[PDB]
């Protein structure tokens, strides 16, 4: 059974917010 | 696969547009004086 | 630039200063040695590293010693 | 005497001018003023970053969701042989 | 510390460290390396001979 | 005749002269008693 | 005035130096404190310029040595004769050339290496031959093995003739420097004489000799039963039965009835049928012309007698409004530093043999040549590196030149001096050309390769989608085939079969045919050019920049061999004029393994092959039009194709090529420890050894040095040649030895 | 003594031009001038490359880099016996003597020099570079 | 006579006048280039190189790129590829002006070009003659008569 058009919704707005707190992180790490 | 348009999107946007952008900021901040 | 400092073993002997082809070296009195010089290094912004002193140098261990730093125009060697 | 000090510096380095010439009558005056006001909104750098980067992207996404269909990349089409079949009876 | 007898050198970046070269001769007007000795073989630089201090060599 | 001599004591003659003796004794040696594998 | 001038008894004959190593250096005769000092004897050895500065005792150093480079070549050749005459089928090759493969080695029966002696037929066993031998000898007109055994000692008596001359003009008679300064004298003697008188008395054996003597072979008399060549010699009527104008002697030559002697002077060109190769009676008119040519070059210059030119003169008369003094001062340059002939004429001698090895393929001039297709491809081949290498000399000694013999005081504004004035704009133009060339000629394959992995062979560069035709020498192709009918008249045929028309078989096997050009030959000729322009950027740049640069302004100081100068200004490794010889090198390896390649598999697919009813079967079928435009096609098609023959040869007569082929590899592997790495690491380790040499008391006096850098790179650079050579060697002969 | 001054109006050897002479350093970075006096006319070479003819008399060349300043000083003094001066010059007209600096060969020792660089020591008694972390010292020759 | 000389007299400069480099034709047909015309305005330089090369860059697009075998399509793709490439240019002729701009004489005006306002109208112009070039070509392969 497939997934849903729903669920990579869900798994690209998850790993989008991941991003951001990777963006803070190196951020950070750099000043 | 489900949502089968995204590669057509996402593939030129990672292969394309983001590089194109990284290497445009990135020659900005090298190059700053 | 590059740091070229001396040391006491020098026998002033002068081989550095004439091998050095931007004259970063001079010979100044000391009285350490038998020769009453010693070698010094006073211009190092125009030394380009290329360690002809050292190759002139006749002491065991060596009495000039160079060391690479920054790079600048000067020490790139570069005419453009 | 190809050196001097003061007032002649230019000539000294050779920073000369071989082929520029200075001219202010080049082009018609209705001409150039269209130009002006086309190009007017691109003249800053960031707005001309942001309309390349909105018009090119927005040319590679549509060109990505519509227009490689429109051209007919393989791509696009997919297959239509069943599938390559390999060996030791794999699919 | 004689002229013409065997030493022992003690610099440890010299390259005869441990080995045994020949005194030839002493300054007497107090310089940092008056001992001048002669050695057998080459170092990397084709010299021979080098300078040392009195604690730098040791009569053998 | 004592300088041609110490012409053929440089490194070089020795060298070929004794490994032409080497290499001629094992080939004699292979030759006499063919395909040795053990002892 | 031209006269000769010696010195009488300038150096005893004595064995002392000889027991004396480094005798001929100021700094080596000391004898050594390092093992630097061993390799530094061998590589100053031949450097006479670093032993003296005196130009009389160089020269004289240089005709002795010639002397004994002749000497060495004589005894070559004698031993080739030798051993024709001794260890070889020659007689059962002239018998039946077509089914006997010439062999003239024989191994010992020793440690198993007797399955090298290969049955070659002719019931002979031995090494096959690739040198070629065989053919000439038939085309001199050598019927028997007293012969070769007859050259063989003559050429060792001229062996020990030229070894006393070396002897004779060192120690006992010496030519002074004004002698060889005579270059006037000597370019008339040697134009006149030797390459005149050459090849007129190559024209008398060809006339008298090879012409009969072939002629009656390829009518098909047993060899043993054709008369020997003095019979042709003394009876006219003999001759005269081959040739009908023999009867009337020498009075057409005389008379001026020249078109008497067509019967045996011809122009039909093309090749013998019977033999697939050029006919003799052409070659006898060739060489008389060539002759008669050369004779008349040889007076152009001037020396006792008032009239011909002088060289000085007429260098200082061709200047102009681009040039500035023009040619003045080379005059002097030429006669006073030997470093700048050999730079001139390496060039040429290269660029010679460059061109024998395209000439003698598409012309085979010796009888059977052209269907012994291991011989063809291995004189192609061996001809093409002799040249490469030469070439390569000559931009060293050009650089050496520039290092120890330029002054500016001769080169005022002359041409040497204003190419030296934009030494910037000649490399600039030429590394642009490079890229260019690279691009378009490397970037076609990849386009190709991507293309066809990509499944789209229609975007392809070939014959059957976008073309790229070489339209010009297509059309030189279709002008040199047309030449017979107007534009040389009296030519019965075109130079070559391969500018167009039929087949020339012989013994059911191609000897020559038609080579078409495409797509692939477009690309792969741009692979050539673009390979060779940047093997001259190399040497030029190192030329041109061998005394300074805007990096080291005072290079010429620092010498022509030297690692570099330091760390500094960035880092300065490989800035000599050597080193660009060093890089030189290797490039000159890439342009010429392409070339032999683009030769091996050409001819393969296109040329060579066996002839049937329907048509020509060729070896590799045609391939090299289908599947050359693609990097993956030479790999698969020609690489990994025909390399099936060296792996296989195992258990065969061919595998001590098999042996090699594996050994030349790791020859070429172990050339990059030397190219990789650096003397410091080295010295370091050496350092623990020698400690641990040391604890035994077994360290040695002659104190362990790790290679100098420049020595490091010279080890490595000979390895690297050697064993990529070899490799194709061993595999080209493998592969042509077991197919052909 | 007293560091001389450069004199712009001497003129310049003679020469036919070249492509390695000076490039935009020179206008926005700085370059170099060798002067020095010829007993006669003669022929040197330059170290940017071809030959030239130097001028009777004073004698003035301008050139990109210190070093080939001194490669050409280097084969004034000893092809043709000839002493010389250095300046470096700035694009703001700024002209500094470098060489001799105190009139003096810097190979002949000469009073009120003072040494720099130098150490109290041999190269051997240079601490570790365990010794020198978290210090912003260049390395064990530093201190 | 001789036809080389060095630039402007000066020997130790590092560049020569030769016949090509100091023609009258030559130095009469550079001076009159958009790019040498230090006076008018980089705007409406930019302008004209940019519908020249916008012009010239889709012809190898058209009769070259993947589509250049399908009628109609190819002309279309051909110039949004020159256009691409035209936008792609835009984009680094304005990071080439905001990191390179952080006397000459014949006394000469330096070019307002080589300054970063300057430079950015460039860009700018550039832009809109490159995309005006572009859509010029393909109004010229619907339009010429010998077009094929
Ligand atoms: C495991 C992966 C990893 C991790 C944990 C880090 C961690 C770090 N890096 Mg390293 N980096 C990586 C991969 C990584 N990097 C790779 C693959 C490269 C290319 C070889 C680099 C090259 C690099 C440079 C050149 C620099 C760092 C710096 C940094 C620090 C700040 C990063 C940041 O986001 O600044 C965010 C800052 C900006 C977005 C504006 C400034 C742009 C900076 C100067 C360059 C971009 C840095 C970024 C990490 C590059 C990513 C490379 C990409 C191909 C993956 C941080 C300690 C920076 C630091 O200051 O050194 C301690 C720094 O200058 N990195
Ligand atoms: C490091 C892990 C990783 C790697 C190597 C890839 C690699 C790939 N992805 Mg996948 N991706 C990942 C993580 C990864 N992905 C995760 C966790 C998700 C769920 C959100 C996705 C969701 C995703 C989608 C929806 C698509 C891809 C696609 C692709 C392909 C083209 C690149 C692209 O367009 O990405 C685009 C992906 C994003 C913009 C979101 C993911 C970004 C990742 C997490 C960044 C990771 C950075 C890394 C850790 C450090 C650098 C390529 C095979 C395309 C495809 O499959 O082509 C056939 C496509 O349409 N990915
Ligand atoms: C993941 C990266 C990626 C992607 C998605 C593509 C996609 C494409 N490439 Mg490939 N390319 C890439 C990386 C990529 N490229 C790299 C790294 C190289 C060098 C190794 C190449 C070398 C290459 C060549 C040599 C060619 C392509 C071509 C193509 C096109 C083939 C399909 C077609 O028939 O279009 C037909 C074309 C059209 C229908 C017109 C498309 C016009 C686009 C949409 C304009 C977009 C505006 C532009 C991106 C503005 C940039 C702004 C800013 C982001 C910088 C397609 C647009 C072919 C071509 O057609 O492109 C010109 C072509 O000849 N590529
Ligand atoms: C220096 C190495 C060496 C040694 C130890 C021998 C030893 C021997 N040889 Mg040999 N030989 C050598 C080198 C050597 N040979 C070389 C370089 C050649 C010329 C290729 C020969 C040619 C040779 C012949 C022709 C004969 C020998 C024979 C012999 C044997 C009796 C003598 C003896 C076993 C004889 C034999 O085999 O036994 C009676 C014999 O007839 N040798
Ligand atoms: C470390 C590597 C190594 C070792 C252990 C061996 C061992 C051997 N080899 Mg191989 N070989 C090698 C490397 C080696 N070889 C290499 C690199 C090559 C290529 C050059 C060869 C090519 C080769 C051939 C062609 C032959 C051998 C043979 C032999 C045998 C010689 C026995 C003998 O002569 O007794 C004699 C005993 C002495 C000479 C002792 C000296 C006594 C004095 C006089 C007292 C022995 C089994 C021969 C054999 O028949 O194989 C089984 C044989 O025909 N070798
Ligand atoms: C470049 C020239 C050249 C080369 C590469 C060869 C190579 C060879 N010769 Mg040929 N040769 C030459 C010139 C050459 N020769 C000339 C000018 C002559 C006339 C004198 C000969 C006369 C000759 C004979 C008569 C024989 C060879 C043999 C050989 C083979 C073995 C040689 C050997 O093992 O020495 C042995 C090495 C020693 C150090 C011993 C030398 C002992 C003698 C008596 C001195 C080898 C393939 C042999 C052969 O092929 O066997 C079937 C053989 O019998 N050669
Ligand atoms: C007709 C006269 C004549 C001929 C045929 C030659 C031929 C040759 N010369 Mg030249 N020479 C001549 C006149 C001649 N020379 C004059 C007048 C001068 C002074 C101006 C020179 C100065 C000169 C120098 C400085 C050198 C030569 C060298 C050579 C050789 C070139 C390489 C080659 O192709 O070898 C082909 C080899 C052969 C064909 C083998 C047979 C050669 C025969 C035996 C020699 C015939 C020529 C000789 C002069 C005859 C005199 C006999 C003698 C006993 C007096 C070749 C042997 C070079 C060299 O190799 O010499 C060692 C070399 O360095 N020559
Ligand atoms: C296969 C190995 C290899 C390659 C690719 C090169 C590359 C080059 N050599 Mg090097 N060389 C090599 C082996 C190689 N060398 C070795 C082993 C040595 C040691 C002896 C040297 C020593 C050497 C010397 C001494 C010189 C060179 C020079 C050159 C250049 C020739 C000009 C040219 O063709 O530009 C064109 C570039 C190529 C043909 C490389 C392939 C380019 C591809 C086809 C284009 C792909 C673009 C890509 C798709 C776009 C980017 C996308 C990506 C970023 C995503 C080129 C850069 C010469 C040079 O500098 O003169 C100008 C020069 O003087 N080489
Ligand atoms: C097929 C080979 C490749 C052909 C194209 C490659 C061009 C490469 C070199 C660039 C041309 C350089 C011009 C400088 C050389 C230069 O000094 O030019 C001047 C030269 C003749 O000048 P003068 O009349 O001063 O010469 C008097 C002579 O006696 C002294 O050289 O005339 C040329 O135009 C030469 C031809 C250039 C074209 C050569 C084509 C070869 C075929
Ligand atoms: C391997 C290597 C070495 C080490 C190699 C050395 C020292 C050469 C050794 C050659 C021979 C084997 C040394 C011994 C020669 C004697 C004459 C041996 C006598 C013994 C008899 C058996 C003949 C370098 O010195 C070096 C230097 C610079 C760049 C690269 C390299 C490099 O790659
Ligand atoms: S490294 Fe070179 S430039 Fe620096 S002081 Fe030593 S010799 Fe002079
Ligand atoms: S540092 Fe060395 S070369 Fe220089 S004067 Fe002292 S002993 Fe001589
Ligand atoms: S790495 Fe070797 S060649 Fe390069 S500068 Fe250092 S010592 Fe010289």
């Amino acid at each position: 059974m497939p997934l849903s058009d729903s669920q990579i919704f869900i798994a690209l707005f998850i790993a989008l917010l991941t991003g951001i707190l990777a963006v803070r992180l190196g951020l950070e790490l750099y000043s | 696969m489900a949502a089968a348009y995204l590669p057509s999107v996402l593939v030129p946007l990672v292969g394309l547009v983001f590089p194109a952008i990284a290497m445009a900021s990135l020659f900005l901040y090298i190059e700053k004086e | 630039s590059h740091a070229v400092k001396i040391y006491d073993t020098c026998i002033g002997c002068t081989q550095c200063v004439r091998a050095c082809p931007t004259d970063v070296l001079e010979m100044v009195p000391w009285d350490g040695c038998k020769a009453s010089q010693i070698a010094s290094a006073p211009r190092t912004e125009d030394c380009v590293g290329c360690k002809r002193c050292e190759s002139a140098c006749p002491t065991d261990f060596l009495s000039v010693r160079v060391y690479l730093g920054s790079e600048t125009t000067r020490s790139m060697g570069l005419a453009y | 005497s190809e050196y001097f000090d003061l007032d002649d510096l230019e000539d000294t380095t050779g920073s000369w001018e071989l082929y520029g010439q200075e001219d202010e009558k080049r082009y018609p005056s209705l001409q150039a003023e269209f130009f002006n006001r086309a190009a007017a909104p691109l003249t800053r750098r960031e707005s001309l970053l942001a309309f390349t980067f909105v018009g090119g992207a927005g040319s590679l996404l549509l060109w990505g969701a519509k227009g490689s269909k429109d051209v007919a990349l393989p791509i696009q089409q997919g297959p239509k042989k069943g599938g390559e079949k390999g060996p030791r009876g794999k699919i | 510390r004689l002229w013409c007898v065997q030493v022992k050198v003690l610099r440890p970046e010299s390259y005869w460290f441990n080995e045994v070269g020949k005194v030839v001769s002493v300054d007497q007007s107090g310089i940092r390396y008056p001992v001048v000795v002669r050695f057998p073989t080459v170092n990397y630089a084709g010299v021979s001979t080098n300078n040392y201090s009195l604690e730098e060599v040791q009569e053998v | 005749m004592k300088n041609f001599t110490t012409y053929l004591s440089t490194a070089p003659v020795v060298a070929l002269i004794w490994f032409t003796f080497t290499a001629g004794l094992l080939i004699e040696i292979n030759r006499f008693f063919p395909d040795p594998l053990v002892f | 005035k031209v006269k000769i001038v010696v010195d009488g008894n300038p150096v005893e004959t004595s064995f002392e130096r000889w027991a004396k190593p480094g005798h001929f250096s100021r700094t080596l005769s000391k004898g050594p404190s390092t093992t630097t000092w061993i390799w530094n004897l061998h590589a100053d050895a031949h450097d006479f310029d670093s032993h003296t500065s005196d130009l009389e005792e160089i020269s004289r150093k240089v005709f002795s040595a010639h002397f004994g480079q002749l000497g060495i070549i004589l005894i070559w050749l004698s031993g080739m004769y030798f051993h024709g005459a001794r260890f070889s089928n020659y007689e059962a090759w002239l018998s039946d050339p077509i089914h006997i493969k010439p062999s003239a080695q024989v191994v010992w029966p020793v440690v198993g290496q007797e399955i090298l002696n290969g049955d070659v037929g002719g019931g002979f066993q031995g090494v096959q031959i690739t040198s070629g031998f065989f053919q000439l000898w038939r085309a001199s007109g050598i019927t028997s093995e007293l012969q070769l055994y007859s050259t063989a000692i003559g050429g060792l008596v001229l062996a020990a003739a030229m070894f006393f001359a070396g002897w004779f003009h060192y120690h006992k008679a010496a030519p002074k420097l004004e002698w060889f300064q005579n270059v006037e004298s000597m370019l008339n003697h040697h134009l006149a004489g030797l390459l005149g008188l050459g090849s007129l008395a190559w024209a008398g054996h060809q006339i008298h000799v090879s012409l009969p003597i072939n002629k009656l072979l390829d009518a098909g008399v047993d060899p043993k039963e054709i008369p020997l060549p003095h019979e042709f010699i003394l009876n006219r009527d003999l001759m005269a039965q081959l040739y009908p104008s023999f009867s009337k002697g020498l009075a057409p030559f005389f008379t001026i009835n020249w078109s008497e002697y067509s019967d045996f002077l011809t122009f039909q060109g093309g090749l013998n049928p019977v033999t697939g190769g050029l006919w003799l009676s052409d070659q006898a008119h060739h060489h008389l012309a060539i002759a008669v040519l050369f004779l008349v070059a040889g007076h152009q210059y001037r020396t006792n007698w008032g009239i011909g030119h002088s060289i000085k003169e007429i260098l200082e008369a061709h200047k102009g409004p681009f040039t500035g003094e023009g040619h003045k001062g080379l005059y002097e340059i030429l006669t006073t530093s030997w470093h700048a002939q050999l730079a001139i004429n390496l060039a040429l001698f290269g660029s010679l043999s460059i061109i024998v090895a395209h000439h003698m393929y598409s012309m085979p001039p010796y009888p059977y040549l052209a269907t012994d297709y291991g011989t063809q491809l291995s004189i192609f081949t061996h001809h093409t590196w002799i040249g490469g290498f030469c070439i390569v000399g000559a931009g060293a000694h050009a650089a050496i030149f520039m290092v120890r013999d330029y002054d500016p005081t001769n080169n005022y504004n002359n041409l040497l001096d204003r190419v030296i004035r934009h030494r910037d704009a000649i490399v600039s133009h030429l590394n642009w050309v490079c890229i260019f060339l690279g691009f378009h000629s490397f970037g076609l394959y990849i386009h190709n390769d991507t293309m066809s992995a990509l499944g789209r062979p229609q975007d392809m560069f070939s014959d059957t989608a976008i073309q790229l035709q070489p339209v010009f020498a297509q059309w030189i192709q279709n002008t040199h085939l047309s030449a017979p009918q107007f534009t040389a008249p009296n030519a019965l045929a075109p130079t070559s079969p391969v500018w167009g028309g039929d087949v020339v078989a012989v013994g059911g096997k191609v000897a020559a045919m038609p080579i078409t050009l495409g797509t692939a030959d477009f690309m792969v000729h741009h692979i050539h050019a673009f390979t060779i322009h940047v093997t001259v950027l190399i040497l030029l740049k190192g030329v041109l920049y061998a005394r300074s640069s805007r990096l080291i302004p005072d290079k010429a100081n620092l010498g022509f061999r030297f690692p570099c100068d330091g760390p500094g200004r960035g880092g300065t490794c490989q800035v000599s004029a050597w080193d660009h010889v060093f890089l030189g090198l290797f490039w000159m390896y890439n342009s010429l393994s392409i070339a032999i390649f683009h030769f091996s598999w050409k001819m393969q697919s296109d040329v060579w092959g066996t002839v049937n009813s329907t048509g020509v079967s060729h070896i590799t079928g045609g391939n090299f039009s289908q599947s050359a435009n693609t990097i993956n096609g030479w790999l698969r098609d020609f690489l990994w194709a025909q390399s099936s023959q060296v792996i296989q040869s195992y258990g065969s007569a061919l595998s001590a090529y098999g042996l090699i082929f594996l050994g030349a590899h790791f020859i070429w592997a172990f050339s990059l420890m030397f190219l990789f790495s650096g003397r410091g690491y080295w010295q370091e380790l050496i350092e623990s050894i020698v400690w641990a040499h040391n604890k035994l008391k077994v360290a040695p006096s002659i104190q362990p040095r790790a290679l100098s850098i420049t020595q490091g790179r010279a080890v490595g650079v000979a390895h690297y040649l050697l064993g990529g050579i070899a490799t194709t060697w061993s595999f080209f002969l493998a592969r042509i030895i077991a197919v052909g | 003594w007293k560091p001389p001054t450069l004199d712009p109006s001497t003129p310049s050897p003679i020469f036919g031009g070249s492509t390695g002479g000076l490039l935009r350093k020179a206008q926005i970075e700085e370059f170099y001038v060798i002067t020095w006096d010829a007993k006669k006319e003669q022929v040197f070479e330059m170290p940017t490359g071809g030959a030239a003819i130097m001028r009777s008399g004073p004698n003035l060349l301008k050139l990109a880099r210190k070093e080939q300043c001194l490669a050409l000083l280097t084969q004034l003094r000893n092809k043709f016996k000839t002493d010389g001066q250095i300046y470096r010059v700035f694009p703001d007209g700024e002209v500094q003597y470098l060489h001799p600096k105190d009139g003096v060969y810097p190979e002949k020792v000469n009073a009120g020099r003072t040494a720099v660089g130098a150490k109290d020591r041999s190269i051997g008694k240079n601490t570790n570079p365990v010794a020198v972390k978290f210090t912003g010292k260049l390395g064990t020759y530093d201190v | 006579q001789q036809v080389i000389q060095p630039i402007n007299g000066d020997p130790f400069i590092g560049m020569l006048e030769t016949p090509v480099t100091s023609s009258p034709l030559v130095a009469g047909f550079l001076s009159n280039l958009p790019a040498y015309r230090i006076g008018v305005s980089p705007l409406l330089r930019g302008v004209e190189i940019g519908l020249v090369h916008g012009f010239l860059v889709t012809g190898p697009f058209i009769k070259l790129g993947p589509l250049r075998n399908i009628p109609g399509v190819a002309e279309r793709a051909g110039c949004l590829s020159g256009a691409g490439l035209v936008v792609i240019l835009a984009v680094a002729l304005t990071i080439y002006g905001a990191s390179a701009f952080q006397g000459v004489k014949t006394e000469l005006q330096r070019d307002p070009l080589q300054t970063a306002d300057g430079w950015q109208k460039f860009s700018a112009g550039w832009l809109v003659g490159g995309l005006s070039g572009v859509a010029w070509a393909w109004i010229l392969t619907q339009t010429l008569p010998y077009y094929s």
